[PDB]
RNA sequence: GGCCGGGAACUCAAAGGAGACUGCCAGUGAUAAACUGGAGGAAGGUGGGGAUGACGUCAAGUCAUCAUGGCCCUUACGACCAGGGCUACACACGUGCUACAAUGGCGCAUACAAAGAGAAGCGACCUCGCGAGAGCAAGCGGACCUCAUAAAGUGCGUCGUAGUCCGGAUUGGAGUCUGCAACUCGACUCCAUGAAGUCGGAAUCGCUAGUAAUCGUGGAUCAGAAUGCCACGGUGAAUACGU
């Protein structure tokens, strides 16, 4: 059987699959150290298996579009921990506790009238 | 300006050159055209040039071959 | 603007209409590789035999119920003043003021 | 080692070290050694009388140093006797590409002078 | 602020070791938003310095921040037309802020050849009380000492 | 052979309104239909001063919206089509018939 | 290789609905209005960002967008045409871009976006040229074709603190394209040349979070001419004891 999972972060989905055994990880086709070059973003991808003892007892299959590296590791994490809730349904209280079921609804800021940036004003003289 | 075009001349100059050279002598040429090169053909006369008042006078000599006529006869006033 | 303006607009139009096909033709001939080295200088200097204000270069748009020579926008053939008073009247149909 | 009536340096790369004659860049650089043969990261140090006498020849086929210095100065006097818009520019000493000078063109005109 | 309230921000752990210490320094170390760079100057001068002492980095890093933490300072009082310097009680986060900050300064200063082997110099001076850091320390400690009347 | 329907509007209930009567002519002739898709929406945007004189700040921006739709006739046949080519609907929705 | 038969689950597209109200718990308070904390929940107390500008003030700005009372000129203060000027240059001020370097310069090769425009238009594949480009020619009024290859990043080498393999003003030679026409006065390409400048006196400016700082991408005006203006996303901080 499977279980699933969506994602998301700024600007990136991503979709989760996940079944019992041999712990293996593939995301669009590749591996995790393949894809993912940085320590921090795989330390993201993994903490929830971390928190919940699972690491060598399941397999994982994803697929992951739109954004950077922070935002694809964030959306992967939150569908990975949306999968496992559905899988178990008694790891809720701890998944939340550690804060990883919330959505980050921090977008960018768009650009205004009369100024350089979001809140970047131009120099001001009194002469 | 690119080469597969030729260079560029005003009609009724060219020909009052060739009239000019056909018949001798000449007394200055007047003209208005600073926007035209100058040819082999022209070395040896007297060409007056406007520059927005008047008309300066030009001797041709073979130095000044494919330059355009206008760099000979300033605009501005400065002193 | 002025009255005389207009009519310089006028004029310019109609002429680059009526001289249209004979510029493409001797352009094509002077920008065509391989010709006869004569022809190519025999159209470049008839190309400049034709009136100035048959060039398509030399108009200039302007807001077609007052003259305005700046701030112009293709989409509604207006200047921004025009615009937004027949935007707020209600006269552009889809148009309105927009938030994001 | 002398090459063109001048020293170049011993403790460079040949690329590096051959662009201290004048009118010799980057590109000049490359072609030279690649005709004579020998690699880009060689120190001068480490040549022979064989190898530096190749370089020389093939520096011979540019015009370089004082026949360079001649044709500029040429060039330039040409159009100053001739006195075009180029000419009375260069004989005053401003701008003569058509920039700005209401404010600027110090590289022309030097340190401001009240 | 005059009527506000502000929460302290959640900082993650580091991905080698598990500290959050080190996530600051990190932080105060970096510029321009590239976090990668900074974290590699950090691990190789860290790696620099354990071997020139036999013990574990964690253990020399604290070794080095207990030399420059200061505990009083002076502050600027101007309410009779002249101005005091008051002493006044450091706690321990702007210890610790202190701490860093004077180190990152102190090794951009120096004349190494890497930014690296410049803060692994800082730090192996600093655990042995040399250097522009403890200097810091101690002439902020003299002015709160010579101001003590005015506690 | 196969019918395709496009329908632009600025107005998606006036849109809207005419997708449904031509499902209904069509399924009453007879003739299966691959229901309406939406199609994503155009946004153009502008942005003018608003002073007769020198102020630069001091703008207004707007926008026109168009909506769009996609109907599929799969079997047709002469009564359908002729329905459908002896059809008048409202006065600001463009039609696009391809054979 | 979503390539082909298929599937309607998932990402996404765009139309109808649900949800957040101090609604529930405990304490404080005038048997109040409200305040401090807690549960659940994607989100908690105005959840984040826009649009929206009271009675009036400064005889504030605009008779050169337009409209208009009163003056003023009509073989001229009204028309048409070619050349020049608005681009000057001893000097003073405002707003910006590029730097002064190893958290970097140069070479090789390899991941990950969002939002837009297009018929006198956007111009693929292929051949020629070192390059700016040129020749011949599909497709697209577009979730289908084209513009169009993101950059900072990551791996491997080299340079070793020098006015330098840092910086790229200025000037000489040779060219391309738009356009009747590039002298005064366009943008871009190749070869050569290689200035000031080693972090800035008294003054002085912006910013409380996906913000500052840093990296690329698109549009309006437009034959051609952005370091300006208006939009889009990537990485991603420090500090707030207090008045």
């Amino acid at each position: 059987n499977q279980y699933y999972g969506t994602g998301r972060r700024k600007s990136s989905a991503a979709r989760v699959f996940i079944k019992p055994g041999n712990g293996k990880i593939v995301i669009n086709q590749r591996s995790l150290e393949q894809y993912f070059g940085r320590e921090t973003a795989r330390m993201v991808v993994r903490q929830p298996l971390e928190l919940v003892d699972m690491v060598e007892k399941l397999d994982l299959y994803i697929t992951v579009k739109g954004g950077g590296i922070s935002g694809q590791a964030g959306a992967i994490r939150h569908g990975i921990t949306r999968a496992l809730m559905e899988y178990d349904e008694s790891l809720r209280s701890e998944l939340r506790k550690a804060g990883f079921v919330t959505r980050d609804a921090r977008q960018v800021e768009r650009k205004k009238v009369g100024l350089r940036k979001a809140r970047r004003r131009p120099q001001f003289s009194k002469r | 300006r690119s080469l597969k075009k030729g260079p560029f001349i005003d009609l009724h100059l060219l020909k009052k050159v060739e009239k000019a050279v056909e018949s001798g002598d000449k007394k200055p040429l007047r003209t208005w055209s600073r926007r035209s090169t100058i040819f082999p053909n022209m070395i040896g006369l007297t060409i007056a040039v406007h520059n927005g008042r008047q008309h300066v006078p030009v001797f041709v000599t073979d130095e000044m071959v494919g330059h355009k006529l206008g760099e000979f006869a300033p605009t501005r006033t400065y002193r | 603007a002025k009255q005389s303006m207009k009519a310089r607009e006028v004029k310019r139009v109609a002429l680059a209409d009526k001289y249209f096909a004979k510029r493409a033709e001797l352009k094509a001939i002077i920008s065509d590789v391989n010709a006869s080295d004569e022809d190519r200088w025999n159209a470049v200097l008839k190309l400049q035999t034709l009136p100035r204000d048959s060039s398509p270069s030399r108009q200039r748009n302007r807001c077609r119920q007052t003259g305005r020579p700046h701030g112009f926008l293709r989409k509604f053939g207006l200047s921004r003043i025009k615009v937004r008073e027949a935007a707020m009247r209600g006269e552009i149909p889809g148009l309105k003021k927009a938030s994001w | 080692a002398r090459i063109a009536g001048i020293n170049i340096p011993d403790h460079k790369h040949a690329v590096i070290a051959l662009t201290s004659i004048y009118g010799v860049g980057k590109t000049r650089s490359k072609a030279i050694l690649a005709a004579a043969g020998i690699a880009e990261d060689v120190k001068i140090s480490e040549l022979s009388e064989g190898q530096i006498d190749t370089l020389r020849d093939e520096v011979a086929k540019f015009v370089v140093e004082g026949d360079l210095r001649r044709e500029i100065s040429m060039s330039i006097k040409r159009l100053m006797d001739l006195g075009c818009y180029r000419g009375l520019r260069h004989r005053r000493g401003l701008p003569v590409r058509g920039q700005r000078t209401k404010t600027n063109a110090r590289t022309r005109k030097g340190p401001r002078k009240p | 602020p005059r009527r506000r309230v502000i929460g302290q921000r959640k900082i993650l752990p580091d991905p080698k070791f598990g500290s959050e210490l080190l996530a600051k320094f990190v932080n105060i170390l970096m510029v321009d938003g590239k976090k990668s760079t900074a974290e590699s100057i950090v691990y190789s001068a860290l790696e620099t310095l354990a071997q020139r002492s036999g013990k574990s980095e964690l253990e020399a890093f604290e070794v080095a921040l207990e030399n420059v933490r200061p505990t009083v300072e002076v502050k600027s009082r101007r309410v009779g037309g002249s101005t005091y310097q008051v002493p006044v009680e450091v706690r321990p986060v702007r210890r610790n802020a202190l701490a860093m900050r004077w180190i990152v300064e102190a090794a951009r200063k120096r004349g190494d050849k890497s930014m690296a082997l410049r803060l692994a110099n800082e730090l192996s001076d600093a655990a042995e009380n040399k250097g522009t850091a403890v200097k810091k320390r101690e002439d902020v400690h003299r002015m709160a000492e010579a101001n003590k009347a005015f506690a | 052979q196969r019918i395709r329907i496009r329908l632009k509007a600025f107005d998606h209930r006036l849109i809207d309104q005419a997708t449904a009567e031509i499902v209904e002519t069509a399924k009453r002739t007879g003739a299966q239909v691959r229901g309406p898709i939406p199609l994503p929406t155009r946004k153009e945007r502008f942005t003018v001063l608003i002073s007769p004189h020198v102020n630069k700040d001091a703008r207004d921006q707007y926008e026109i919206r168009t909506h769009l739709r996609l109907v599929d006739i799969v079997e047709p046949t002469e009564k359908t089509v002729d329905a459908l080519m002896r059809l008048d609907l409202a006065a600001g929705v463009d039609v696009q018939i391809s054979l």
